[PDB]
Parts: structure tokens; C-alpha cells; sequence
């Protein structure tokens, strides 16, 4: 229904209620009707049904309402729904005193009494109850309204009012992602510090700042006393705006009307808003601001608003906000890929958050709308009722131009913009969309003022700058391509434009209607095989310029034409390409103006043919380009800057004249497979970044750098270089690495200069016979990583001046012999001796070590002061035979590995007490393991032939008990392996699952039902690996598990899901067991299934399993 | 510090409202006051409950 | 919380819940990225997991690559690694990028995988990504030779030629192809057919045979074949 | 949009839409790549603005000419006889029996002419001097 109305029908179904009737009808009111032969002396079971299910009711109140026992029963229930429910009722006192209802007198009062005579008592005194309640509410005095038309008329419209409000918002629900922005902005609010905390949102035109406004209006506003919104203040806003006065004051006129709702008044001063605000809690929210005017008129001051209260503008460019000194601000984030393409589904195929029928055009589409909102809802409502290859058609359309729709927005922010701004703005659209902001101050200039202009850029939202590099929105990108050709930039008054089109160049540049001088920027993208080079032979003979090319060259074949045409240009500013396909550059090129130079794939072979002069060039990368034997003479280069030979691999020798680049900072030769030396660099060089990662030929070095600042110094392979450059001060070593940079010596002594190098490797650096004395010398060197640093025989004393190393990796340094012993290191975590051979006595450096491994050492000896040292994590020493005379080392070891033979069955181990872990590597002549002690949780026999018997029960804790090739074992001691309780893996040498596992199978599936009424149930797992080409080497494995039943579909939990080791051997004939618990009570249905994660190297072959 | 309403007025329905109510009410509107008025309370609310939230 | 405190307690629950192969799948590039967004949490991070219960490692890498690896898919963290490299090479992002995955592989070397196991785990399902720079050059460290590493692709295919050029034909048409490296495995096919000295003709048939239907991919064209018949034809005779 | 009707492979725009599209083309440039273009519709009031001699005749690569009115020659100033033009498009309906010899040096002086209709030619050979590498 829509509305109940309760009347009594010998009084008013004739008179009045008729003209209701009438009005609701023309109203699209569709009260519940009821009828005379309808009503019994009770109400009905559906009577009450009707009222409840009414949302809204209507009583209507005349002299004898109250003598009816079935009209005080429908006003009682509907007093009843009222309370309970949310009904709203709505009361008519058609010539009935509100009064003489509240009291039950008056002729209402005596019907009333004649109608209450025999009715038991709690009839009445709901009766009475409802009666007044009713009396209460305000409704619609008949006797007040002069005109009875006009009061049903407004009875009629107030119900309608109060009819298309129940709902609130339920329709546009279908709006992707706003929780991350209610999320981000909630702490922003922090509505609890009960301020007047202004708050801005800001972002490129199109992601949401008016729906994310309007759903925060939407589901806070009712929280506060006194909210509104404004919305497009900047389009409802005078643009000459001759009188910035009398804007102001209207301006605030419309935000206090639509404030207080108090109908449009008119407004004395300016002032008046905080005469009327400074006292209420008030939410209001200010959209689309442009400027400070605004800002002045609706909120100039905090204290402008009531003790606790918000207000939120959205604006688009963030100067606006920090003139006002706003400071919370939320900068609006694009959706995720996944939501954008919800929103483009949503969309594009009619609520459908999936696509339909085909998923693919709709990815292109996506992609090509980048991630604008506004993108993605135009390109889809474009989209939305074709068929598939209707989109085909349309794509190509849509995707060289943006629609008029998007266009439009754009263009209008676009506008607001000074000159040079939009020129910047082409500028970056057309050539440098990322490029590192440096580089185009140093090639822009000497135009634009490229600094304020990216300033104001990126403080419009126009353009972003992701770490050194700028980036423009695709979408925006491709509206600046647009303008390109129908606008012109200008420096002083010269006409420019940038020609930006794949292949669609060529027609102009075949034409008459010509200047040579139009054109200063080139971006040519040529990833497709040409037809033929559609440039005529005429514009061939032209001599027009270009200060920036900038050509993406992507296929082996190659453009002549192309070439002769752009090198007749005599200045060029800043040359790009890829895969430039040619044997060298052709003579004709002046490169006297030449700032930037960069071809990252090219089959370049002593370019240049001779010397030329390079004055102001800053930048040269000539990575990746593989054939390439020279370089030309550097002299006369003194402004370069950097220079990336990225993976050169044939460049046999460098030029003598490096010499004189004064001002290189960074030298990148990464792998340039080809080098044998590499010559002197000078005195001023001051080379920030040199890199040399794998020069497996490089053999020598300069005597010195002057390193005043080098962040990075990087050999990492560098397989032969006898001798290292010295450093001078090296007061900023960032990094410092030679890992496997075997066939060193020494070390240069200045090393120990660097003051701040925290971290500092040397992992694989054979051959090198003994630190520098000045290690000592650093500070801040926390981590020192040396590893098969073989004929390191010696460590200098000086380490205890470090005192600040937590760990010292030393690892197979198999002649090292000594170590420094008078030392104390405040902070030592680890200390990793692991295989030094030749060790030969314990390392005793008095300090606060927590991982000591000394396995593979030759000591044979534990000194007395180690009780000095409390707490050991893990102490880890390979068993000799001599440790029983030495009662302080037992109690606080941890790990113990026997050695390749050892007869004996040391019972010793049960009174040695923390055994977290005992390793046997191989010992094949060993007749069983010792009795285990009380602390044992890891058993590891790698290789191994009798173990016949495991004398001990062992039930410590989780342990594992992994075996992975030892096959003389007794029966009983394989049983207690497979029937030890643990909660990890345990393997076993076995061809076959045993019998003791019932329930056998072979994402394969284990099927079993289970005899039992209501418990949690425990089982044992057993499990085989199908016959692969399993490594001896290999060493990780994880399973997981699922189980369900049939019956039902009950995914059923399982507390160890998954199982993982990262040091289990992975074999083929071995048996795997571990145990799971189950706890749900679906009695006779259990089904299991285990899979192996990295099926790629393990997969579970047969399998079977057991309860208890 | 936040009230709903400047002033709230009390007094006699029979006696003052057409009268003299009336001419005050009509005075605070020209010096810029927002007085309560009864005459606006929503329609299908609790005139007892709502007018005692009005006076706190 | 701090950045530290919230990506511990990320990787934890990731590692706790075991959720879908895909939802794993696609979360282990989120964490990625997080890692790399500034230089001074690998090694932090790399400090506190080595510092926690569990295995020794030599190196704080080896303690945050063991945890990652752990946690999500390891075939998922080879992904990872593909679809997370920066561009500039000396920036701060690929430093941090680096050591990620020298870590991984170093990890996987000690565990003993081999040729076939790495590249299983790199798979994606089409043929030319393995001929990709951002996963060949990964797979070279993992296996330490190229010529390997054209083995362990070239016997993924079944050994099958046909399918084999098909991918590497297929990777002479990208943007950032390296030819000299792409070559090198166009050229490595020939050496192995030229030790077995066979005869030109042959050598086409021996091409054309994997030609027919005898097994997914896209095959090659008898136009290419003559030139890959003309390519070895005199360089081996 | 049904500014256009397509009945058996011929399109057909009404004449009223038709002749509106006729007086914009005066006040409306036509932009390709970075060039732009005007045509010239007139039945012969426009070829005065060939003898402007003022403008760049370069934007003109469409003509439609009716010369149903008389057999007198047009007249053309002898400068605009020298200026070529690039007229890719033609459209001349010279119903009459005069033969135009300033509009033949005009028109077959075009490098490069896309397509060519002419309706009662009135001559006896196409001139020597007409280049036909690009006509389709
Ligand atoms: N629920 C109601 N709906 C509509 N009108 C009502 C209602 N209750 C009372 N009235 C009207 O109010 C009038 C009586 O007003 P009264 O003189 O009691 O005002 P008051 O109680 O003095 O106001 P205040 O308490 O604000 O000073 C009655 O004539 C009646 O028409
Ligand atoms: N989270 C979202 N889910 C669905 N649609 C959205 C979402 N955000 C924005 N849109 C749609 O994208 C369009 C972008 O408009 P919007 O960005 O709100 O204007 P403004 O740029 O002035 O803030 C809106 O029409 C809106 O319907």
C-alpha cells in the first residue's frame, strides 16, 4: 500500500474523506482501501497486516470516532506500529479539540465512556493510551484553516513529502571503491576533536571530487546540527565578476538560504554568517572553489563556525587551498585496475560488474580510458548496446580521438592556465611525458621558466611528479596531442608547432605550405613495417630545423630518407632514438648545439669518423648498443655530465681524452663485456655514481679517483683486476660491493676512510691475502660479509674499534687461522664460522654474541670465561671426540653434527641438555643414534647405511625426525618414527604407503568414513612423490590441505592447513607423514585433499591416511 | 556553545498569540533573530517531547 | 603504524591464511612494490626476520627471501620479479629491486633447482615471455650460463626446433629486444645441429618435421624456413 | 544522426540540409592533419575569389562547378593563370557548347587530382601538360 487512513465512516466517509480520497489520487496516492461489508465487530488477522506493512498512516478524527469498538482497535494497533516500527502517523482533527481527545471529554468523551461499557479492563486502558498519544502528535487542526480545499491540499502535499523520502539513496549504489576514500578521509575528519578543522580534496578534473563530496554528505551530514552542500561553485560564479562585492554577498546569500533553509532571504552584510554559525555544529561542503574570492565569502575564519563543526571544499589546483592555509588535505587516488574495470563494465554493459560475453575489446577500451572515472564512465555509456563487432568498428575511432565529452572538461581547466603554462603543458604532452625534471629545465630553459611553470602544473593537477621524473595522464596526454594541431606556441612571437603522429607526419611534411621554421619538435613512433617512406623527393631538399627528435625506431629495417631529412636541421637541441639501424652518422651532422644525446639500441661503429667539437652537451647514453667498437675523441666535452655505456659488450678500449670531462658525475660501463683498461680520469672529475658490474675482461684500473663524493662504487664480477683506485675522502660511500671479484690483491688503505658506509660485502674475493689495517677506521659498518674468501690468513686488530657491526658473515675462509683476541664488540649479533678449516682455536671475543656456528672449525677446545656470556640463541659446534672433559661447553650448546665416521653412540648427549637440533652427515660406520635427550626438536641423518635401532621414546615438542637415505632400520624402530606424535613432517626411506594407513588413493582425492558419534577427531597422513627427476640437492617442500564432504558441500576447517620445511630433503622413494585435526561433526563424510604448492617441483603421488 | 534556536518564547495561546506575540515575533524577524516557532514543528511528531528539546 | 610495522604484519597474515592461488598470485605484487617504494626497508626488514625463530641464514637477504618465497606462491614470486622493474636502472628502486631478486636466486641455488625447475616456475603459458629481457636475464642468473639456459628452454619446448625460433622470431619484433642476446640463442640452435653435422635439407626437414601436427603455440612459415635453411646453410658446411 | 540517407549504395542528404552545408563551407576550415582546407561551391559567383590573388589558394581542394548559364568564358585576371593550384577534387558540370580555355590551364595545372568529373567536356584531347599519376 502507500497509506493506511483510519476515519469512522457514518461521520466523514461521505463529506470529507471523499475530497482526500480525490487529492491523493491526483497526487499518485494510492491509499489502502477498505470497505463496509469489509469490517466485522473485530479487526482481522489482514486488517493488521495492512497497517503494519503501511509505512505510513493517516487518522482522521471526528465525534464519534470513539464510538466504535473497531475504529479505537485500528488506532490502537497503529499507535502500537508507531512505537515499535518506524510508521509515520499523521492526525486530522476534523472540529474535535485536540484536548477534549487527550482527556476523553467533551461528546467525544461521552462516546467514548458509552463505547467502553462491558470491555475488560486492559481494552480501555489501551484505549485511554492511545487516545492521548494521539492527541499528542501534531497534526491538522480542522477548526484552525480557514479553507477546507487549502488545508487538504496541504495535508496532501505534506504526505507526498513525506512519501518520496523512505529510501535514502537506494538507487546509485553501484559506485566502485568509495570505502578506500571514506577510509582515507575519516582520518583526515577526526570528527571526535570537536574543531572547526577545515578540509580540502584536490585532484585531476574527473576522479570524483563532487560523488566523493556528495556520498560524504550523504552519510555524515545527519550528525550534525545544521549541514548543506554547494555544488559548482565555480561554474555558478560571476567570470568578469565587475563587482567582487555584491558576487560575495550573493554567494553567501545561497549558502545561508540553502543553509538554514529559511527561504531565500536577503542578506545585509557580510558578516551575518558567523552572527548566525559561530553556535551550531555545521557540516558544509564547498565543491569545485577556483579561487580565493569564494574561500573569502563562505568560510574566511575558523572561528566563523560553531565549537565542533566541518566544512570541505574540492578544488583542482592546491595553491587555492594553501593560500588559506588549509593543511589537511586529501589528494584523491586513482581506482585500482580492478575497479576501474568495474566501473567500466558498470558502464558499458548495463550493471553488469563482469563483462559479458567476450572480455576483450572491454580490456583495450579500459586501457585506452586510462583511469579517469570520467574516462571510463564516457567510454562505456559510448560503448554500452552494441555488439561485438559494432565495437570493432568504433574502436579505432574512439582510440585517435578523445570524445568531445571528456574533451570539453579538460579544455575548460586547460584555460585557466597562463600562456606559458600551456606551452609547457604541450611541451611535456608532445615530447617530454617522463623525462627527469632536470633534463627539461636544462633543454626548456631558456623559454619557458620551466621551474614555476612546473610548479604551477603540478599544483593544478595537471601533470604529477613521481620521483625525479614527470608524468602526465594518458588522457590528458592525448587532449594535448589534440590541441597540437590547432594551436601554436610562442617564445618571444615565433609561431612553433610540435609535430606528434605515427606516420601521419609525412603528408605534411609533403607540402608547399611551408616554412622550414614551424616545427622544433619531432615524436615520431614507428613500430609498424612501412609500405613505402611516404616522404616525397622534394621535401627531401628542404633545410628546415628541429630542436628536439625524439624517434622510437622499432624494427631491423631502415628509414634513409627519414635520416637525410632531419640532419640537414643545423642546430639540433636533443636527439633520440631506438634501434637506429645504421653503420654510423652521417658527416653532414652539426652537433656544435647538442645538449642531450641518447640511442639506446643502435648498430653504431665509430661514429663521428673523426673529432668535432661538443660544447654544451650534458647527457650521452649510448646503452645496449651491442656494436659498437669506439668512441670518438672527448676533448672538448667539458660540460658533460653523464655518460651511460649500459651494456655496451664491444667496446675494446675507452678514449684517452676521458681525461678532460671535468664535470662527469656519473659513469655507468655496467657490463661492456669488451674493456681491457680504463685510463685516467683528472683531478676535478669529483665521478658521483661509477658502475662496473660485470667487466669480465677489465683488467686495469686508475691509480686514483679523487673521490670526494662518490655515492656508489660497484666491481661486483669484474673476474680480473689485480689492483683497486684509491680514495681520497670518501666521506659518502653509499655503497661499496665486490662480490666475486676474485684475482684481488689488497685493499686500498683509504678504505677505512668512508665514515658512513653501513654495509660493505666481499663474498666470493678470493686470492685476497689480508685486510687493510684501517678497517677499524669506520663507523656505522654494521654489516662485514666475507664467504670463501680463501687465503685470508689473518684479521686485523684494529676491529674493536668498529663497535657498532651486528653481524660478521665468515664464511669457508678455509686458510683463515687467527683472530684478533683482546677485543670487546659492544653489539655483535652473529658470528658465522662456518668450514674455516684451519681455525684451529676458539674465537674469543668477549661480547654479547646470541648466534655463534662453528661447524667444519678444527678448535677442539671451549674455554672458562663463557659463562660470562648469558644468553646463546644458538651455539652450533661440530663433535669432536675430546668435548666430555669440558662440563661448561654442554649446558649451553644447541646444535652438534657428527662427522663422516664416528663408531661410537656418545650417551653423553642424554646429560648435555639444550639440543634444539643433532645433525649426522653421512657417518655410514655409526652402529645407532644416541638416546635422544629430554630438549631434542630436529633430527637430520642426510646420508646414512645402519641405523637398526632408535633406542629412545622421545616426546618432547614438535620434532622432526627426517631420514632421508637410511634403510637399515628395524621394523619397530620405522613404527616409532611414522607413530612419534609431532606437528611436523617425518620421512622414511619406503617404496610404498604402509599398511598401517588404511584408507589409501592415489588435486588427487582420499575418500574415508570415520566411526565415531561427536568428537574432534585426529588423523596421520602418509604420502608419496610422484617418480620425477627429483634433485639429491633438493630442499624445500610445503603441502597443503583441503577437505569436504559429499554429502554436504561443508568446506570443513583443518588447523595445520599446510605444512612447510625449507630444509627437507625431496626424494622419490621416501614416505612423508605429519597429523591434522578436524573438529566438525558431519559424521560420516570425509574427504581429503592434498596438494603440493610447487608443483613445478613436487607433486604428491600415491597417498593414504589413518585415524586414532 | 551550540544552541539551536536565539530565543524561545512562552507564554498563553488564548490570551497573546494573536495580539501582542504576533507584533514582537514580527519585530525580532527585522533585527536579524531566528526565534522559535511552534507553528513550524513537523507535522507527526510528539508536540510534548519535541517543544521540551526546543527549550534545553 | 610505521611502514615496518604494517608490512610485518602483512607478510604474517598472508603466510597464516592460506588463501587462493590467484588472490596470492596477484598479492605478492602489492608487497612487492611496498618493499621497493623506498631504499631503507630491505635490509630493516631482512634484519628483524633473520633475527626471529626459525632456520639460520647466512644474510639478512637469505632471511627475507626464504619468508617471501614461504609466504606466497614461489612460482608467484618469480611473477613478482617480472612485473615490478623499474626503468632507470641507477635509480634507488632498482637498487632495492636487485637485491630482491639476487636474493631469490641465490636462494633457489642453494635449494638445487634445476635448469628445468627454474624455468618450469618463470612459465607463464606463452612461449615468447621466456625470450622477454626482464625474465631471460633473470633466468641466467639462476642458471649461470646462457648456453644452459637456452637448453632449459629449448628442452621445455620438447625439444622441438619449430617452437623453439617461433618464440625467438617472436621476440625479434619487441621494443627492447636485445639482439646481440637474442641472437646468441638463435645462434646457439645452430651449433647443436652443427655438431651433428647434418645435411642442409635434412636440417629443413629436420625443421619441417616439428612443422606438423604431431603435438598450443604458433607455428612458423615455410618462407621463414628457407631463410633459416639459407641462415645455417653456409656458416656449418 | 539522420542527416544523411543511404537508399541502394548512394547517400543522400536533403536540400535543404544540403544547401545549409553549401554556406558553412564559406565560413568553416577543414583540418586533416596540421594543414586546412576550404572548398569552393558556387555555380559561378564564386571564381571571382580565383582572381583575389590576396589569399593562399593552396586551401582549395574541392571545386563544384555548374556552368549551365552561358557560353561566354569566365573571366579570370591573367595573374591567377599563373598561380598552380592543388585541386584534388572536380566537379564541373559545363553543359554548354563553349569550351573554356582559361578553366583547362587552370585546373590541368594541378600537381596531384584525386578524382575528375567533367560533363560536356567541349574539346578535343585532354592538354599534354596534365599529370595523372594520382587519379583513381
Ligand atoms: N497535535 C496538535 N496538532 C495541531 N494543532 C494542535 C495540536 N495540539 C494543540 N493544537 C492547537 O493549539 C491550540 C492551543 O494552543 P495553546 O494556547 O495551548 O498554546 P500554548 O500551549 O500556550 O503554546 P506554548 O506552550 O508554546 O506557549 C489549540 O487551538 C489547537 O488547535
Ligand atoms: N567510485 C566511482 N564509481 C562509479 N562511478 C564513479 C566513481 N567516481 C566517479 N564516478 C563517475 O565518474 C564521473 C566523474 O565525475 P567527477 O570526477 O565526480 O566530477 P569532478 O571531476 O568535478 O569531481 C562522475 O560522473 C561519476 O558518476
Amino acid at each position: 500500500h502507500q497509506v493506511f487512513p483510519s476515519f469512522h465512516g457514518a461521520d466523514v466517509r461521505k463529506t470529507i474523506l471523499s475530497h482526500i480520497l480525490e487529492s491523493f489520487r491526483r497526487k499518485g496516492i494510492d491509499p489502502f482501501i477498505d470497505n463496509n461489508i469489509e469490517r466485522s465487530k473485530s479487526i482481522g488477522h489482514e486488517l493488521k497486516e495492512a497497517i503494519k506493512g503501511s509505512k505510513i498512516a493517516i487518522v482522521l478524527l471526528s465525534k464519534n470516532y470513539a464510538s466504535s469498538s473497531w475504529c479505537l482497535d485500528e488506532l490502537a494497533e497503529i499507535m502500537k506500529c508507531r512505537e515499535l516500527l518506524g510508521q509515520i502517523v499523521m492526525t486530522i482533527f476534523y472540529e474535535v479539540d485536540p484536548t477534549d481527545i487527550k482527556k476523553q471529554t467533551g461528546e467525544f468523551g461521552k462516546a467514548f465512556t458509552k463505547t467502553c461499557k462491558g470491555k475488560t479492563k486492559e481494552y480501555v486502558e489501551r484505549w485511554r493510551k492511545a487516545l492521548e498519544d494521539v492527541a499528542t502528535i501534531a497534526g491538522y487542526h480542522s477548526h484552525k484553516w480557514r479553507n477546507e480545499a487549502d488545508m487538504i491540499e496541504k495535508i496532501a502535499t505534506d504526505v507526498s513529502n513525506m512519501l518520496n523520502s523512505f529510501k535514502p539513496s537506494r538507487d546509485f549504489n553501484g559506485l566502485v571503491g568509495m570505502r578506500a576514500h571514506m577510509d582515507m578521509l575519516e582520518q583526515l575528519l577526526r570528527l571526535v576533536l570537536d574543531e572547526v578543522r577545515m578540509i580540502g580534496i584536490w585532484g585531476p578534473p574527473g576522479i570524483g571530487k563532487t560523488t566523493i563530496a556528495r556520498f560524504l554528505f550523504n552519510q555524515v551530514s545527519d550528525r550534525f546540527q545544521l549541514s548543506a552542500i554547494m555544488v559548482n561553485i565555480k561554474g555558478c560564479y560571476p567570470r568578469p565578476c565587475f563587482d567582487e562585492y555584491s558576487a560575495q554577498l550573493q554567494l553567501q546569500n545561497q549558502m545561508l538560504s540553502q543553509m538554514i533553509n529559511h527561504k531565500d532571504i536577503m542578506i545585509s552584510h557580510l558578516g551575518v554568517a558567523q552572527e548566525r554559525l559561530r553556535d551550531k555544529k555545521v557540516f558544509l561542503v564547498l565543491d569545485e572553489v577556483d579561487q580565493l574570492g569564494q574561500l573569502d565569502a563562505l568560510a574566511k575564519e575558523t572561528r566563523w563556525f560553531g565549537p565542533g563543526s566541518r566544512i570541505i571544499i574540492t578544488t583542482e589546483d592546491l595553491g587555492v587551498l594553501k593560500a588559506h592555509g588549509i593543511n589537511h588535505v586529501y589528494k584523491v587516488g586513482y581506482p585500482s585496475n580492478d575497479e576501474a574495470f568495474q566501473i567500466f563494465c558498470m558502464n558499458a554493459f548495463g550493471q553488469k560488474q563482469p563483462h559479458e560475453g567476450f572480455d576483450e575489446i572491454a580490456r583495450e577500451v579500459m586501457a585506452l580510458a586510462g583511469e579517469l572515472p570520467l574516462g571510463l564512465k564516457v567510454l562505456g555509456s559510448a560503448l554500452r548496446g552494441k555488439s561485438k563487432p559494432e565495437w570493432e568498428r568504433t574502436l579505432p575511432r574512439l582510440k585517435t580521438s578523445l570524445d568531445g565529452k571528456i574533451g570539453s572538461i579538460i579544455q575548460f581547466s586547460y584555460d585557466a592556465l597562463c600562456d606559458e603554462d600551456k606551452y609547457l603543458f604541450l611541451y611535456i604532452a608532445c615530447l617530454f611525458n617522463k623525462e627527469s625534471t632536470t633534463k627539461v629545465e636544462g633543454l626548456l630553459g631558456k623559454f619557458l621558466d620551466v621551474r614555476q611553470g612546473l610548479h604551477i602544473l603540478a599544483q593544478k593537477s595537471l601533470i604529477s611528479i613521481e620521483d625525479g621524473n614527470i608524468y602526465m595522464h594518458t588522457l590528458l596526454e592525448q587532449f594535448g596531442r589534440e590541441t597540437s594541431r590547432k594551436q601554436f606556441i610562442h617564445h618571444g612571437y615565433t609561431k612553433h608547432q610540435l609535430l606528434v603522429g605515427e606516420r601521419d607526419i609525412c603528408e605534411v611534411l609533403n607540402d608547399d605550405t611551408i616554412d622550414s621554421r614551424r616545427f622544433i619538435g619531432i615524436n615520431l613512433d614507428l613500430y609498424k613495417n612501412v609500405e613505402e617512406l611516404n616522404i616525397s623527393e622534394k621535401a627531401l631538399e628542404r633545410i628546415h630545423d628541429f630542436q628536439f627528435v625524439r624517434i622510437n625506431g622499432k624494427n631491423h629495417a631502415l628509414h634513409e630518407r627519414l635520416q637525410g631529412l632531419i640532419y640537414q636541421s643545423p642546430q639540433i637541441r636533443s636527439l633520440h632514438w631506438k634501434c637506429y639501424q645504421n653503420i654510423c652518422l652521417p658527416s653532414t651532422f652539426n652537433s656544435e648545439f647538442l645538449v642531450e644525446l641518447d640511442m639506446s639500441f643502435s648498430k653504431l661503429q665509430k661514429l663521428w669518423e673523426g673529432t668535432k667539437q661538443l660544447r654544451n652537451l650534458k647527457w650521452m647514453d649510448l646503452s645496449y648498443s651491442s656494436y659498437l667498437k669506439e668512441l670518438p675523441n672527448l676533448s672538448t666535452a667539458t660540460n658533460l655530465e653523464e655518460l651511460k655505456l649500459r651494456n655496451c659488450s664491444s667496446l675494446v678500449e675507452l678514449p684517452s681524452s676521458i681525461e678532460k670531462l671535468t664535470s662527469l658525475q656519473i659513469l655507468d660501463l655496467h657490463r661492456c663485456s669488451s674493456l681491457v683498461e680504463l685510463p685516467s680520469f683528472g683531478n676535478a672529475t669529483k665521478l658521483e655514481i661509477l658502475n662496473l658490474e660485470n667487466c669480465s675482461s677489465l683488467v686495469k684500473l686508475p691509480p686514483s679517483i679523487n673521490a670526494n663524493n662518490l655515492q656508489e662504487l660497484s666491481l661486483t664480477n669484474c673476474s680480473r683486476v689485480v689492483e683497486l683506485p684509491a680514495i681520497e675522502n670518501a666521506t659518502n660511500l653509499w655503497k661499496l660491493n665486490l662480490l666475486n671479484c676474485s684475482s684481488l690483491i689488497e685493499l686500498p688503505l683509504s678504505i677505512g676512510t668512508a665514515t658512513n658506509l653501513k654495509h660493505l660485502d666481499f663474498r666470493g674475493c678470493s686470492s685476497l691475502v689480508k685486510l687493510p689495517s684501517s678497517i677499524g677506521d669506520m663507523t656505522n659498518l654494521e654489516v662485514f660479509y666475507l664467504s670463501n674468501c680463501s687465503n685470508l690468513v689473518e684479521l686485523p686488530s684494529s676491529i674493536g674499534n668498529l663497535r657498532k657491526l651486528t653481524l660478521l658473515l665468515m664464511r669457508g675462509c678455509s686458510k683463515l687461522e687467527t683472530l684478533p683476541t683482546n677485543i670487546n664488540l659492544k653489539s655483535l649479533h652473529t658470528l658465522n664460522l662456518i668450514d674455516c678449516s684451519r681455525l684451529k682455536s676458539f674465537p674469543e671475543i668477549s661480547t654479547h654474541i646470541k648466534y655463534l656456528r662453528l661447524i667444519g672449525t678444527a678448535i677442539k677446545e671451549v674455554p672458562l670465561s663463557i659463562m660470562s656470556w648469558s644468553p646463546l640463541a644458538h651455539f652450533q659446534i661440530s663433535y669432536f671426540e675430546s668435548l666430555k672433559e669440558f662440563p661448561h661447553a654442554l649446558d649451553i650448546i644447541t646444535e652438534l653434527q657428527l662427522s663422516k665416521d664416528i663408531q661410537e653412540v656418545p650417551p653423553w648427549v642424554k646429560r648435555m641438555s639444550r639440543l634444539r637440533a643433532l645433525r649426522l652427515n653421512n657417518c655410514n660406520n655409526l652402529v645407532s643414534l644416541p638416546q635422544l635427550p629430554d630438549s631434542l626438536a630436529y633430527l637430520y641423518a642426510d646420508n646414512c647405511k645402519s641405523l637398526e635401532r632408535l633406542d629412545c621414546c622421545f616426546n618432547n615438542p614438535e620434532i622432526r625426525l627426517y631420514f632421508p637415505k637410511c634403510f637399515k632400520l628395524n621394523q619397530e624402530a620405522r613404527d616409532l618414527i611414522m607413530h612419534t606424535s609431532t606437528r611436523n613432517f617425518a620421512m622414511l626411506p619406503g617404496t610404498q604407503v604402509p599398511a598401517c594407513f588404511n584408507h589409501r588413493a592415489t588435486s588427487l582425492k582420499i575418500k574415508l568414513k570415520e566411526s565415531p558419534l561427536p568428537t574432534t577427531l585426529t588423523f596421520k597422513a602418509c604420502i608419496m612423490l610422484v617418480n620425477e627427476e627429483m634433485s639429491y640437492d633438493l630442499k624445500s617442500m610445503s603441502v597443503d590441505i583441503v577437505i569436504r564432504d559429499e554429502q554436504n558441500d561443508l568446506k570443513v576447517q583443518c588447523t595445520p592447513s599446510y605444512h612447510q620445511c625449507t630444509e627437507i630433503y625431496v626424494l622419490t622413494e621416501h614416505i612423508y607423514t605429519f597429523e591434522l585435526e578436524v573438529e566438525e561433526v558431519t559424521s560420516t563424510e570425509l574427504v581429503f585433499e592434498f596438494t603440493s604448492v610447487n608443483e613445478s617441483i613436487c607433486k604428491i603421488g600415491e597417498c593414504g591416511i589413518l585415524q586414532r | 556553545r551550540i544552541w539551536k534556536h536565539q530565543v524561545f518564547p512562552s507564554f498563553h495561546g488564548a490570551d497573546v498569540r494573536k495580539t501582542i506575540l504576533s507584533h514582537i515575533l514580527e519585530s525580532f524577524r527585522r533585527k536579524g533573530i531566528d526565534p522559535f516557532i511552534d507553528n513550524n514543528i513537523e507535522r507527526s511528531k510528539s508536540i510534548g517531547h519535541e517543544l521540551k528539546e526546543a527549550i534545553k | 603504524p610505521s611502514a615496518v610495522e604494517a608490512l610485518i604484519e602483512t607478510i604474517d597474515r598472508h603466510g597464516r591464511v592460506s588463501l587462493n592461488d590467484e588472490a596470492k598470485m596477484k598479492k605478492v605484487v602489492r608487497t612487492w612494490k611496498k618493499l621497493i617504494e623506498r631504499d631503507d626497508l630491505i635490509g630493516e626488514i631482512g634484519k628483524h626476520y633473520f633475527e626471529a625463530p626459525g632456520p639460520l641464514h647466512d644474510t639478512y637477504d637469505e632471511a627475507l627471501a626464504t619468508r617471501l618465497v614461504t609466504t606466497y606462491s614461489d612460482r608467484g614470486v618469480a611473477r613478482a620479479i617480472l612485473h615490478t622493474r623499474p626503468s632507470d636502472p641507477l635509480s634507488k628502486k632498482a637498487g632495492q629491486a636487485h637485491r630482491l631478486e639476487e636474493a631469490v636466486a641465490s636462494l633457489w641455488k642453494g635449494r638445487g633447482y634445476t635448469s628445468d625447475n627454474v624455468v618450469s616456475s618463470i612459465a607463464t603459458g606463452h612461449d615468447v615471455d621466456f625470450f622477454a629481457p626482464t625474465a631471460f636475464t633473470f633466468l641466467v642468473k639462476c642458471v649461470e650460463s646462457e648456453d644452459d639456459a637456452n637448453n632449459a628452454i629449448f628442452e621445455y619446448f620438447g625439444s622441438n626446433p619449430s617452437r623453439y625460433f617461433s618464440a625467438v622470431l617472436h621476440a625479434m619484433e619487441k621494443p627492447d629486444a636485445d639482439s646481440r642476446v637474442l641472437e646468441s640463442s638463435k645462434k646457439w640452435m645452430f651449433q647443436c645441429y652443427a655438431q651433428k653435422q647434418f645435411p642442409t635439407p635434412v636440417f629443413e626437414r629436420t625443421l619441417a618435421a616439428y612443422q606438423s601436427e604431431d603435438y598450443h603455440y604458433e607455428k612458423l612459415s615455410l618462407s621463414q624456413i628457407e631463410e633459416l635453411v639459407e641462415e645455417y646453410s653456409r656458416i656449418y658446411s
